[PDB]
Protein backbone atom coordinates (compact mmCIF):
# COMPACT_ATOMS: atom_id res chain seq x y z
CA UNK A 1 0.00 0.00 0.00
CA UNK A 2 0.99 3.76 -0.69
CA UNK A 3 2.12 5.93 2.52
CA UNK A 4 0.86 9.13 3.08
CA UNK A 5 1.41 10.06 6.14
CA UNK A 6 -1.35 10.40 8.79
CA UNK A 7 -1.10 14.13 9.40
CA UNK A 8 -2.30 14.45 5.87
CA UNK A 9 -5.37 12.98 6.55
CA UNK A 10 -6.01 15.06 9.92
CA UNK A 11 -5.01 18.11 8.47
CA UNK A 12 -7.29 18.23 5.22
CA UNK A 13 -9.73 16.97 7.31
CA UNK A 14 -9.62 20.11 9.74
CA UNK A 15 -8.89 22.64 6.49
CA UNK A 16 -12.80 20.77 5.11
CA UNK A 17 -14.25 21.14 8.54
CA UNK A 18 -13.16 24.49 8.37
CA UNK A 19 -14.38 25.34 5.25
CA UNK A 20 -17.76 23.58 5.35
CA UNK A 21 -18.98 25.16 9.01
CA UNK A 22 -17.82 28.44 7.24
CA UNK A 23 -19.88 27.41 4.22
CA UNK A 24 -23.14 26.06 6.81
CA UNK A 25 -23.03 29.25 8.52
CA UNK A 26 -22.76 31.66 6.03
CA UNK A 27 -25.85 30.56 4.43
CA UNK A 28 -28.15 30.16 8.08
CA UNK A 29 -26.13 33.58 8.72
CA UNK A 30 -27.74 35.42 5.37
CA UNK A 31 -31.03 35.83 3.98
CA UNK A 32 -30.23 36.34 0.54
CA UNK A 33 -29.24 32.54 0.55
CA UNK A 34 -32.22 30.93 1.80
CA UNK A 35 -33.39 29.45 -1.50
CA UNK A 36 -33.64 25.50 -2.18
CA UNK A 37 -30.75 25.31 -4.10
CA UNK A 38 -28.60 27.49 -1.28
CA UNK A 39 -30.24 24.70 1.50
CA UNK A 40 -29.10 21.36 -1.19
CA UNK A 41 -25.42 23.06 -0.96
CA UNK A 42 -26.13 23.11 2.63
CA UNK A 43 -26.62 19.67 2.95
CA UNK A 44 -23.54 18.83 0.44
CA UNK A 45 -21.47 21.01 2.80
CA UNK A 46 -22.85 18.63 5.63
CA UNK A 47 -21.89 15.96 3.22
CA UNK A 48 -18.44 16.28 2.19
CA UNK A 49 -17.53 17.83 6.07
CA UNK A 50 -18.98 13.84 7.58
CA UNK A 51 -16.84 12.40 4.72
CA UNK A 52 -13.46 14.26 5.49
CA UNK A 53 -14.33 14.36 9.44
CA UNK A 54 -15.05 10.74 9.43
CA UNK A 55 -11.67 10.04 7.23
CA UNK A 56 -9.52 11.93 9.63
CA UNK A 57 -11.25 10.72 12.86
CA UNK A 58 -10.50 7.30 11.47
CA UNK A 59 -7.09 7.68 10.90
CA UNK A 60 -6.99 9.60 14.37
CA UNK A 61 -8.33 6.04 15.36
CA UNK A 62 -6.04 3.80 13.25
CA UNK A 63 -2.67 5.69 14.56
CA UNK A 64 -3.95 5.22 17.83
CA UNK A 65 -4.17 1.14 17.99
CA UNK A 66 -0.88 1.15 15.88
CA UNK A 67 0.47 3.30 19.26
CA UNK A 68 -1.54 1.04 21.73
CA UNK A 69 -6.76 -5.52 18.58
CA UNK A 70 -9.13 -4.39 21.79
CA UNK A 71 -11.37 -6.81 20.63
CA UNK A 72 -14.74 -6.11 18.96
CA UNK A 73 -14.64 -2.00 20.05
CA UNK A 74 -12.75 -1.33 17.17
CA UNK A 75 -14.72 -2.83 14.36
CA UNK A 76 -17.66 -1.61 15.72
CA UNK A 77 -16.07 2.05 15.81
CA UNK A 78 -14.79 0.84 11.97
CA UNK A 79 -18.62 -0.06 11.21
CA UNK A 80 -19.79 3.24 12.44
CA UNK A 81 -17.12 5.69 10.64
CA UNK A 82 -17.75 3.52 7.47
CA UNK A 83 -21.17 4.38 7.77
CA UNK A 84 -21.00 7.98 8.29
CA UNK A 85 -18.97 7.79 4.96
CA UNK A 86 -21.18 6.05 3.36
CA UNK A 87 -24.40 7.89 4.55
CA UNK A 88 -22.60 10.77 3.42
CA UNK A 89 -21.40 9.59 -0.04
CA UNK A 90 -24.93 8.85 -0.75
CA UNK A 91 -26.27 12.41 0.71
CA UNK A 92 -24.18 13.96 -1.45
CA UNK A 93 -25.33 11.72 -4.91
CA UNK A 94 -28.55 13.23 -3.46
CA UNK A 95 -27.41 16.51 -2.52
CA UNK A 96 -26.19 16.66 -6.02
CA UNK A 97 -29.15 15.48 -7.81
CA UNK A 98 -31.53 17.20 -5.66
CA UNK A 99 -29.28 20.83 -7.41
CA UNK A 100 -29.80 19.07 -11.18
CA UNK A 101 -33.65 18.71 -10.15
CA UNK A 102 -33.67 22.17 -8.73
CA UNK A 103 -31.49 24.04 -11.77
CA UNK A 104 -33.68 21.71 -14.02
CA UNK A 105 -36.89 23.21 -12.42
CA UNK A 106 -35.65 27.01 -11.76
CA UNK A 107 -34.56 27.05 -15.36
CA UNK A 108 -37.90 25.68 -17.24
CA UNK A 109 -40.51 25.59 -14.20
CA UNK A 110 -39.22 28.78 -12.40
CA UNK A 111 -42.63 30.35 -10.93
CA UNK A 112 -44.27 26.44 -10.15
CA UNK A 113 -41.03 24.86 -8.75
CA UNK A 114 -40.55 28.20 -6.07
CA UNK A 115 -44.25 28.02 -5.21
CA UNK A 116 -43.64 24.08 -4.17
CA UNK A 117 -40.58 24.32 -2.66
CA UNK A 118 -40.70 26.53 0.24
CA UNK A 119 -38.76 26.38 3.73
CA UNK A 120 -40.72 23.49 5.07
CA UNK A 121 -40.66 21.20 1.72
CA UNK A 122 -37.03 21.38 1.13
CA UNK A 123 -36.47 21.00 4.74
CA UNK A 124 -38.44 17.68 4.71
CA UNK A 125 -37.15 16.22 1.33
CA UNK A 126 -33.12 17.04 2.64
CA UNK A 127 -34.50 15.42 5.95
CA UNK A 128 -35.75 12.30 4.49
CA UNK A 129 -32.42 12.04 1.98
CA UNK A 130 -30.65 11.92 4.90
CA UNK A 131 -32.80 10.12 6.95
CA UNK A 132 -32.74 7.39 3.34
CA UNK A 133 -29.27 7.78 3.09
CA UNK A 134 -28.56 6.75 6.97
CA UNK A 135 -30.65 3.75 6.77
CA UNK A 136 -29.10 2.91 3.21
CA UNK A 137 -25.54 3.68 4.73
CA UNK A 138 -26.00 1.80 7.98
CA UNK A 139 -27.14 -1.30 5.76
CA UNK A 140 -24.62 -1.17 2.98
CA UNK A 141 -21.38 -1.67 6.14
CA UNK A 142 -23.15 -4.21 7.09
CA UNK A 143 -23.15 -6.21 3.65
CA UNK A 144 -20.07 -4.36 2.53
CA UNK A 145 -18.44 -7.77 1.96
CA UNK A 146 -21.46 -8.08 -0.85
CA UNK A 147 -21.36 -7.72 -4.34
CA UNK A 148 -25.45 -6.26 -4.44
CA UNK A 149 -23.86 -2.75 -2.17
CA UNK A 150 -20.58 -2.05 -4.21
CA UNK A 151 -22.49 -2.89 -7.36
CA UNK A 152 -25.35 -0.33 -6.15
CA UNK A 153 -22.29 2.59 -5.24
CA UNK A 154 -20.56 1.66 -8.93
CA UNK A 155 -23.94 2.20 -10.37
CA UNK A 156 -24.94 5.34 -8.41
CA UNK A 157 -21.32 6.81 -9.60
CA UNK A 158 -21.74 5.92 -12.83
CA UNK A 159 -25.44 7.37 -12.63
CA UNK A 160 -23.61 10.59 -11.63
CA UNK A 161 -20.95 10.63 -14.70
CA UNK A 162 -23.61 9.63 -17.29
CA UNK A 163 -24.71 13.11 -15.18
CA UNK A 164 -21.73 14.64 -15.68
CA UNK A 165 -21.53 13.92 -19.50
CA UNK A 166 -24.90 14.71 -20.24
CA UNK A 167 -24.45 18.36 -18.57
CA UNK A 168 -21.16 18.92 -20.09
CA UNK A 169 -22.82 18.04 -23.44
CA UNK A 170 -25.52 20.36 -23.08
CA UNK A 171 -23.95 23.28 -21.06
CA UNK A 172 -20.29 23.22 -23.32
CA UNK A 173 -20.80 21.07 -26.11
CA UNK A 174 -23.82 22.14 -26.95
CA UNK A 175 -24.00 26.03 -25.22
CA UNK A 176 -24.38 27.85 -28.42
CA UNK A 177 -27.84 25.43 -29.90
CA UNK A 178 -30.04 25.94 -27.19
CA UNK A 179 -28.57 29.23 -25.64
CA UNK A 180 -30.18 32.48 -26.62
CA UNK A 181 -27.73 35.47 -27.40
CA UNK A 182 -28.97 38.18 -25.86
CA UNK A 183 -26.18 40.54 -27.40
CA UNK A 184 -28.26 39.75 -30.42
CA UNK A 185 -31.63 39.07 -30.49
CA UNK A 186 -32.22 42.74 -27.97
CA UNK A 187 -35.40 45.01 -28.46
CA UNK A 188 -32.76 47.75 -28.29
CA UNK A 189 -31.98 47.40 -32.24
CA UNK A 190 -35.25 48.17 -32.45
CA UNK A 191 -37.09 51.64 -33.15
CA UNK A 192 -39.94 53.14 -32.49
CA UNK A 193 -43.17 51.64 -31.17
CA UNK A 194 -44.49 48.29 -32.02
CA UNK A 195 -47.45 49.06 -33.63
CA UNK A 196 -45.59 51.86 -36.64
CA UNK A 197 -42.78 48.48 -36.74
CA UNK A 198 -45.91 46.33 -37.72
CA UNK A 199 -47.42 49.12 -39.67
CA UNK A 200 -44.01 49.91 -41.48
CA UNK A 201 -43.66 46.06 -41.86
CA UNK A 202 -46.73 45.60 -43.74
CA UNK A 203 -46.68 48.82 -45.78
CA UNK A 204 -43.24 47.51 -47.18
CA UNK A 205 -45.32 43.95 -48.09
CA UNK A 206 -48.09 45.96 -49.27
CA UNK A 207 -50.43 45.27 -46.71
CA UNK A 208 -53.37 46.50 -44.17
CA UNK A 209 -52.72 47.20 -40.79
CA UNK A 210 -53.99 43.37 -39.05
CA UNK A 211 -52.58 41.07 -36.73
CA UNK A 212 -49.82 39.85 -38.00
CA UNK A 213 -48.20 35.86 -37.62
CA UNK A 214 -44.79 35.10 -38.68
CA UNK A 215 -43.32 31.80 -40.28
CA UNK A 216 -39.35 31.39 -40.69
CA UNK A 217 -37.70 28.77 -41.41
CA UNK A 218 -36.98 25.51 -44.12
CA UNK A 219 -39.97 24.72 -46.36
CA UNK A 220 -40.17 20.81 -45.82
CA UNK A 221 -42.60 17.78 -45.11
CA UNK A 222 -42.16 16.51 -41.61
CA UNK A 223 -39.93 18.83 -40.12
CA UNK A 224 -40.57 22.41 -39.57
CA UNK A 225 -44.50 21.98 -40.62
CA UNK A 226 -44.70 24.73 -43.24
CA UNK A 227 -47.22 22.26 -44.98
CA UNK A 228 -49.33 22.67 -41.64
CA UNK A 229 -49.58 26.33 -41.71
CA UNK A 230 -50.04 25.98 -45.08
CA UNK A 231 -53.00 23.97 -44.59
CA UNK A 232 -53.81 26.59 -41.36
CA UNK A 233 -54.19 28.94 -43.57
CA UNK A 234 -56.43 27.38 -46.71
CA UNK A 235 -58.45 27.00 -43.68
CA UNK A 236 -58.84 29.77 -42.27
CA UNK A 237 -59.40 31.49 -45.84
CA UNK A 238 -63.07 30.34 -45.95
CA UNK A 239 -63.60 32.06 -41.89
CA UNK A 240 -64.48 35.93 -41.86
CA UNK A 241 -61.76 36.34 -39.02
CA UNK A 242 -58.85 35.59 -41.69
CA UNK A 243 -59.49 39.15 -43.35
CA UNK A 244 -58.13 40.65 -39.65
CA UNK A 245 -55.18 38.68 -40.22
CA UNK A 246 -51.80 38.92 -42.05
CA UNK A 247 -48.96 36.36 -42.49
CA UNK A 248 -45.68 36.57 -43.82
CA UNK A 249 -44.24 33.33 -44.40
CA UNK A 250 -40.10 33.43 -45.27
CA UNK A 251 -37.77 29.96 -46.22
CA UNK A 252 -36.83 27.60 -49.15
CA UNK A 253 -37.21 24.21 -50.16
CA UNK A 254 -39.81 21.77 -51.30
CA UNK A 255 -40.75 23.32 -54.77
CA UNK A 256 -43.85 21.70 -54.16
CA UNK A 257 -44.05 23.95 -50.74
CA UNK A 258 -42.46 26.96 -52.02
CA UNK A 259 -45.06 27.30 -55.16
CA UNK A 260 -48.11 26.24 -52.88
CA UNK A 261 -47.02 29.45 -50.99
CA UNK A 262 -46.63 31.64 -53.95
CA UNK A 263 -50.08 30.66 -54.94
CA UNK A 264 -51.88 31.12 -51.74
CA UNK A 265 -49.68 34.66 -51.57
CA UNK A 266 -51.66 35.67 -55.04
CA UNK A 267 -54.93 34.22 -54.17
CA UNK A 268 -55.72 36.22 -50.88
CA UNK A 269 -53.27 39.14 -50.11
CA UNK A 270 -52.81 39.31 -46.50
CA UNK A 271 -50.61 36.22 -47.13
CA UNK A 272 -46.80 37.29 -48.41
CA UNK A 273 -44.12 35.10 -48.91
CA UNK A 274 -40.12 35.23 -48.64
CA UNK A 275 -38.77 32.83 -51.07
CA UNK A 276 -35.30 33.93 -49.73
CA UNK A 277 -33.13 33.41 -46.67
CA UNK A 278 -32.49 36.48 -44.65
CA UNK A 279 -30.34 37.81 -42.56
CA UNK A 280 -30.67 37.52 -38.90
CA UNK A 281 -30.50 41.12 -38.13
CA UNK A 282 -34.31 41.11 -40.59
CA UNK A 283 -35.56 38.76 -38.83
CA UNK A 284 -34.71 40.17 -35.52
CA UNK A 285 -36.29 43.52 -37.00
CA UNK A 286 -39.67 41.30 -38.23
CA UNK A 287 -39.85 39.03 -34.72
CA UNK A 288 -40.31 43.07 -33.03
CA UNK A 289 -42.63 44.27 -35.74
CA UNK A 290 -45.03 40.64 -35.63
CA UNK A 291 -47.82 39.93 -33.48
CA UNK A 292 -46.97 36.33 -33.02
CA UNK A 293 -44.77 33.94 -35.02
CA UNK A 294 -45.78 30.48 -35.92
CA UNK A 295 -43.06 27.63 -35.43
CA UNK A 296 -45.29 24.58 -36.66
CA UNK A 297 -42.34 22.12 -36.16
CA UNK A 298 -42.37 18.30 -35.96
CA UNK A 299 -39.57 18.07 -34.25
CA UNK A 300 -37.51 21.26 -32.62
CA UNK A 301 -34.91 20.15 -30.13
CA UNK A 302 -34.00 23.08 -28.94
CA UNK A 303 -36.32 26.37 -28.11
CA UNK A 304 -34.12 28.79 -29.41
CA UNK A 305 -36.10 29.74 -32.55
CA UNK A 306 -39.32 30.41 -30.01
CA UNK A 307 -36.42 32.16 -27.89
CA UNK A 308 -34.92 34.24 -30.20
CA UNK A 309 -38.43 35.80 -31.23
CA UNK A 310 -40.01 35.61 -28.20
CA UNK A 311 -36.79 38.44 -26.92
CA UNK A 312 -38.22 41.16 -29.15
CA UNK A 313 -42.11 40.18 -28.40
CA UNK A 314 -43.09 37.72 -30.78
CA UNK A 315 -45.83 35.58 -29.13
CA UNK A 316 -45.31 32.23 -30.51
CA UNK A 317 -47.83 29.81 -31.77
CA UNK A 318 -45.73 26.67 -31.41
CA UNK A 319 -45.64 23.06 -31.24
CA UNK A 320 -46.00 20.98 -28.13
CA UNK A 321 -42.53 19.18 -29.17
CA UNK A 322 -39.06 18.90 -27.58
CA UNK A 323 -38.00 22.31 -26.94
CA UNK A 324 -40.89 24.77 -28.07
CA UNK A 325 -43.03 22.71 -25.06
CA UNK A 326 -40.22 23.28 -22.55
CA UNK A 327 -39.77 27.00 -23.14
CA UNK A 328 -43.26 28.14 -24.28
CA UNK A 329 -45.98 28.49 -21.14
CA UNK A 330 -49.53 29.43 -21.25
CA UNK A 331 -48.43 33.21 -19.96
CA UNK A 332 -45.44 33.18 -22.72
CA UNK A 333 -47.22 31.88 -25.98
CA UNK A 334 -49.71 29.37 -27.43
CA UNK A 335 -49.28 25.32 -28.07
CA UNK A 336 -50.70 22.69 -30.48
CA UNK A 337 -50.68 19.60 -31.41
CA UNK A 338 -47.98 18.63 -34.00
CA UNK A 339 -49.28 18.18 -37.68
CA UNK A 340 -52.52 19.53 -36.72
CA UNK A 341 -53.73 22.11 -39.09
CA UNK A 342 -56.99 22.46 -37.67
CA UNK A 343 -56.03 22.68 -34.17
CA UNK A 344 -53.08 25.68 -35.39
CA UNK A 345 -56.23 27.69 -37.67
CA UNK A 346 -57.91 27.40 -33.87
CA UNK A 347 -55.25 28.74 -32.28
CA UNK A 348 -54.37 31.60 -34.87
CA UNK A 349 -58.19 32.40 -34.36
CA UNK A 350 -56.94 32.17 -30.72
CA UNK A 351 -53.90 34.58 -31.22
CA UNK A 352 -56.17 36.75 -33.07
CA UNK A 353 -58.79 37.12 -30.64
CA UNK A 354 -56.64 37.33 -27.67
CA UNK A 355 -54.60 40.76 -29.90
CA UNK A 356 -57.95 42.61 -29.42
CA UNK A 357 -56.84 43.25 -25.39
CA UNK A 358 -53.78 44.47 -24.82
CA UNK A 359 -51.13 41.81 -25.48
CA UNK A 360 -48.19 44.20 -23.94
CA UNK A 361 -47.79 42.30 -20.87
CA UNK A 362 -47.88 39.00 -22.69
CA UNK A 363 -45.16 40.33 -24.76
CA UNK A 364 -43.13 40.95 -21.52
CA UNK A 365 -43.71 37.41 -19.84
CA UNK A 366 -42.24 36.31 -23.35
CA UNK A 367 -39.18 38.52 -22.76
CA UNK A 368 -38.89 37.99 -19.07
CA UNK A 369 -38.47 33.71 -20.03
CA UNK A 370 -36.24 34.40 -22.87
CA UNK A 371 -34.12 36.60 -21.03
CA UNK A 372 -33.94 34.04 -18.11
CA UNK A 373 -32.78 31.20 -20.66
CA UNK A 374 -29.48 33.20 -20.64
CA UNK A 375 -25.82 31.96 -20.38
CA UNK A 376 -25.71 35.02 -18.68
CA UNK A 377 -28.66 34.52 -16.24
CA UNK A 378 -28.77 33.44 -12.61
CA UNK A 379 -30.48 30.36 -14.02
CA UNK A 380 -27.84 29.19 -16.57
CA UNK A 381 -25.01 29.89 -14.79
CA UNK A 382 -26.42 28.15 -11.50
CA UNK A 383 -26.81 24.96 -14.14
CA UNK A 384 -22.47 25.62 -14.61
CA UNK A 385 -22.37 25.76 -11.02
CA UNK A 386 -23.60 21.94 -11.10
CA UNK A 387 -21.81 20.64 -13.65
CA UNK A 388 -18.81 21.69 -12.16
CA UNK A 389 -19.73 20.53 -8.47
CA UNK A 390 -20.73 17.12 -10.26
CA UNK A 391 -17.53 17.52 -12.31
CA UNK A 392 -15.52 17.68 -9.17
CA UNK A 393 -17.42 14.41 -7.50
CA UNK A 394 -16.74 12.38 -10.29
CA UNK A 395 -12.83 13.25 -10.83
CA UNK A 396 -12.73 13.12 -6.66
CA UNK A 397 -14.34 9.75 -6.77
CA UNK A 398 -13.49 8.18 -10.02
CA UNK A 399 -9.88 6.27 -8.34
CA UNK A 400 -12.09 5.20 -5.35
CA UNK A 401 -14.72 4.15 -7.79
CA UNK A 402 -12.23 2.14 -10.47
CA UNK A 403 -10.92 0.81 -7.21
CA UNK A 404 -14.19 -0.42 -6.01
CA UNK A 405 -14.79 -1.88 -9.48
CA UNK A 406 -11.36 -3.33 -9.47
CA UNK A 407 -12.03 -4.68 -5.97
CA UNK A 408 -15.32 -7.02 -6.77
CA UNK A 409 -13.65 -7.48 -10.80
CA UNK A 410 -9.85 -8.37 -11.10
CA UNK A 411 -8.51 -8.74 -6.92
CA UNK A 412 -6.15 -10.86 -8.72
CA UNK A 413 -4.91 -9.13 -11.63
CA UNK A 414 -1.56 -7.40 -10.90
CA UNK A 415 -2.83 -4.40 -12.72
CA UNK A 416 -5.55 -4.19 -10.57
CA UNK A 417 -3.37 -4.59 -7.42
CA UNK A 418 -1.11 -2.04 -8.36
CA UNK A 419 -4.09 0.46 -9.22
CA UNK A 420 -5.35 -1.05 -5.51
CA UNK A 421 -2.25 -0.41 -3.82
CA UNK A 422 -2.94 3.72 -4.03
CA UNK A 423 -5.98 3.80 -1.89
CA UNK A 424 -4.71 6.05 0.54
CA UNK A 425 -3.95 8.69 -2.62
CA UNK A 426 -8.02 7.94 -3.72
CA UNK A 427 -8.67 8.64 0.20
CA UNK A 428 -7.16 12.06 -0.18
CA UNK A 429 -8.90 12.56 -3.78
CA UNK A 430 -12.21 11.97 -1.73
CA UNK A 431 -10.60 14.62 0.76
CA UNK A 432 -9.96 16.84 -1.90
CA UNK A 433 -13.77 16.97 -2.91
CA UNK A 434 -14.84 18.69 0.68
CA UNK A 435 -12.15 21.44 -0.06
CA UNK A 436 -12.63 22.07 -3.62
CA UNK A 437 -16.65 22.10 -3.02
CA UNK A 438 -16.43 25.28 -0.88
CA UNK A 439 -14.00 26.92 -3.01
CA UNK A 440 -16.69 26.27 -5.73
CA UNK A 441 -19.54 27.53 -4.31
CA UNK A 442 -17.43 31.27 -3.54
CA UNK A 443 -16.26 31.11 -6.87
CA UNK A 444 -19.59 31.15 -8.28
CA UNK A 445 -22.26 33.07 -5.54
CA UNK A 446 -21.03 36.34 -5.18
CA UNK A 447 -23.66 36.64 -2.37
CA UNK A 448 -21.86 33.92 -0.85
CA UNK A 449 -18.08 35.33 -0.99
CA UNK A 450 -19.79 38.83 0.49
CA UNK A 451 -21.00 36.61 3.60
CA UNK A 452 -17.46 34.81 3.95
CA UNK A 453 -15.86 38.32 3.69
CA UNK A 454 -18.36 39.33 6.80
CA UNK A 455 -16.78 36.42 8.42
CA UNK A 456 -13.60 36.86 8.38
CA UNK A 457 -13.98 40.41 9.54
CA UNK A 458 -15.59 39.00 12.14
CA UNK A 459 -13.25 36.41 13.41
CA UNK A 460 -11.30 39.45 13.58
CA UNK A 461 -13.19 40.79 15.83
CA UNK A 462 -14.00 37.10 17.65
CA UNK A 463 -10.14 37.13 18.22
CA UNK A 464 -10.10 40.76 19.11
CA UNK A 465 -12.76 40.31 22.04
CA UNK A 466 -10.66 36.56 22.65
CA UNK A 467 -7.44 38.12 24.35
CA UNK A 468 -9.22 41.74 25.40
CA UNK B 1 -9.11 -2.20 10.43
CA UNK B 2 -8.03 0.16 7.61
CA UNK B 3 -9.10 3.63 6.13
CA UNK B 4 -12.05 3.64 4.18
CA UNK B 5 -13.62 0.66 2.67
CA UNK B 6 -13.01 -2.60 0.49
CA UNK B 7 -8.72 -1.39 0.73
C1 LIG C 1 -34.76 15.70 -14.33
C2 LIG C 1 -33.79 16.64 -13.63
C3 LIG C 1 -32.33 16.31 -13.95
C4 LIG C 1 -31.78 17.20 -15.06
C5 LIG C 1 -30.64 18.08 -14.57
C6 LIG C 1 -30.14 18.99 -15.68
C7 LIG C 1 -30.38 20.44 -15.30
C8 LIG C 1 -30.68 21.42 -16.18
C9 LIG C 1 -30.82 21.21 -17.68
C10 LIG C 1 -30.83 22.55 -18.40
C11 LIG C 1 -30.79 22.35 -19.91
C12 LIG C 1 -30.52 23.65 -20.66
C13 LIG C 1 -31.81 24.19 -21.27
C14 LIG C 1 -31.55 24.94 -22.57
C15 LIG C 1 -32.74 25.81 -22.93
C16 LIG C 1 -33.42 25.35 -24.20
O1 LIG C 1 -34.00 24.23 -24.25
O2 LIG C 1 -33.45 26.08 -25.21
C1 LIG D 1 -24.97 11.10 9.48
C2 LIG D 1 -26.07 11.80 10.26
C3 LIG D 1 -26.11 13.29 9.95
C4 LIG D 1 -27.54 13.82 9.91
C5 LIG D 1 -27.54 15.34 9.74
C6 LIG D 1 -28.86 15.78 9.14
C7 LIG D 1 -29.01 16.81 8.29
C8 LIG D 1 -27.88 17.68 7.80
C9 LIG D 1 -28.34 18.50 6.60
C10 LIG D 1 -28.45 19.98 6.95
C11 LIG D 1 -29.04 20.78 5.79
C12 LIG D 1 -29.70 22.05 6.30
C13 LIG D 1 -31.11 22.22 5.75
C14 LIG D 1 -31.47 23.70 5.67
C15 LIG D 1 -32.96 23.91 5.81
O1 LIG D 1 -33.73 23.69 4.84
O2 LIG D 1 -33.45 24.32 6.88
C1 LIG E 1 -13.68 18.85 -26.15
C2 LIG E 1 -14.41 19.87 -26.57
C3 LIG E 1 -14.21 21.25 -25.98
C4 LIG E 1 -15.53 22.01 -26.02
C5 LIG E 1 -15.77 22.77 -24.72
C6 LIG E 1 -16.80 23.88 -24.93
C7 LIG E 1 -16.58 25.02 -23.94
C8 LIG E 1 -17.81 25.93 -23.88
C9 LIG E 1 -17.47 27.25 -23.20
C10 LIG E 1 -18.73 27.96 -22.75
O1 LIG E 1 -19.42 28.60 -23.56
O2 LIG E 1 -19.09 27.91 -21.56
C1 LIG F 1 -31.86 12.37 -32.43
C2 LIG F 1 -31.78 13.80 -32.93
C3 LIG F 1 -30.63 14.55 -32.27
C4 LIG F 1 -31.12 15.81 -31.56
C5 LIG F 1 -30.10 16.29 -30.54
C6 LIG F 1 -30.74 17.19 -29.49
C7 LIG F 1 -30.74 16.54 -28.11
C8 LIG F 1 -31.43 17.44 -27.12
O1 LIG F 1 -30.81 18.36 -26.55
O2 LIG F 1 -32.65 17.29 -26.85
C1 LIG G 1 -27.24 9.18 -21.05
C2 LIG G 1 -27.90 10.47 -20.58
C3 LIG G 1 -29.17 10.77 -21.37
C4 LIG G 1 -28.88 11.82 -22.43
C5 LIG G 1 -29.68 12.85 -22.73
C6 LIG G 1 -31.02 13.15 -22.07
C7 LIG G 1 -32.04 13.56 -23.13
C8 LIG G 1 -32.26 15.07 -23.16
C9 LIG G 1 -33.52 15.47 -22.40
C10 LIG G 1 -34.64 15.93 -23.34
C11 LIG G 1 -36.01 15.76 -22.71
C12 LIG G 1 -36.57 17.08 -22.19
C13 LIG G 1 -37.94 17.35 -22.75
O1 LIG G 1 -38.08 17.77 -23.92
O2 LIG G 1 -38.96 17.17 -22.05
CA1 LIG H 1 -12.75 1.63 7.70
Amino acid sequence: QLFVSPVVFVTLGVISLLENILVIVAIAKNKNLHSPMYFFICSLAVADMLVSVSLGFETIVITLLNSTDAQSFTVNIDNVIDSVICASLLASICSLLSIAVDRYFTIFYALQYHNIMTVKRVGIIISCIWAACTVSGILFIIYSDSSAVIICLITMFFTMLALMASLYVHMFLMARLHGIDCSFWNESYLTGSRDERKKSLLSKFGMDEGVTFMFIGRFDRGQKGVDVLLKAIEILSSKKEFQEMRFIIIGKGDPELEGWARSLEEKHGNVKVITEMLSREFVRELYGSVDFVIIPSYFEPFGLVALEAMCLGAIPIASAVGGLRDIITNETGILVKAGDPGELANAILKALELSRSDLSKFRENCKKRAMSFSRQGANMKGAITLTILIGVFVVCWAPFFLHLIFYISCPQNPYCVCFMSHFNLYLILIMCNSIINPLIYALRSQELRKTFKEIICCYEFLEVLFQG
Amino acid sequence: LDHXRWK
